């Protein structure tokens, strides 16, 4: 019965759970942690990935 | 400056070695040109120069 | 013994590493400090920066 | 190129400085890492091959 008021909470919850999953998804880089890319690359090339 | 032959590749902006870290090091912003040529015709004498 | 440079032999050795978050055993030469309990600091535990 | 002499290294403090004063033309070319930051990291298991 209280589904119309629970769907807006789930929509605002599934939208925040997709940002925390896309945070650990590489968009064309060697890894997903920013503290590891700068740890095994050179700034000439580190700024590319 | 005058260096050897196998050390000219260290004049590029960003490199390891002995002359690119303690003799002459360039920043990673150098927007210029490097000009080198074999000078063994007048800078190489008998018993070592 | 005096072959041409275009067809000279080359001794090449590759060192493939496992850049992962697994418990590592082959570390690099560095130093070690003490540990703080309730002080926000910069840590580098086993590569994890 | 017919037999790969693969030999993994065990737990040790691998100093990446002996390869610097190696045979002439000791170019440290890499394809995903950088020699400037290839000595301050730890490795799970390094595989060598000649």
């Amino acid at each position: 019965a209280l589904g119309k008021l629970q769907d807006v909470v789930n929509h605002n919850a599934q939208a925040l759970n997709t940002l925390v999953k896309q945070l650990s998804s590489k968009f064309g880089a060697i890894s997903s942690v920013l503290n590891d890319i700068f740890s095994r690359l050179d700034p000439p090339e580190a700024e590319v990935q | 400056f005058v260096i050897r032959g196998d050390e000219v590749r260290q004049i590029a902006p960003g490199q390891t070695g002995n002359i690119a870290d303690y003799n002459y090091k360039l920043p990673d912003d150098f927007t210029g040109c490097v000009i080198a040529w074999n000078s063994n015709k007048l800078d190489s004498k008998v018993s070592g120069n | 013994p005096t072959y041409g440079v275009g067809h000279q032999p080359y001794r090449v050795v590759v060192l493939s590493f496992e850049l992962l978050h697994a418990p590592a055993t082959v570390c690099g030469p560095k130093k070690s400090t003490n540990l703080v309990k309730n002080k926000c600091v910069n840590f580098n535990f086993n590569g994890l920066k | 190129v017919y037999a790969w002499n693969r030999k993994r290294i065990s737990n040790c403090v691998a100093d990446y400085s002996v390869l610097y004063n190696l045979a002439p033309f000791f170019t440290f070319k890499c394809y995903g890492v950088s020699p400037t930051k290839l000595n301050d990291l730890c490795f799970t298991n390094v595989y060598a091959d000649s």
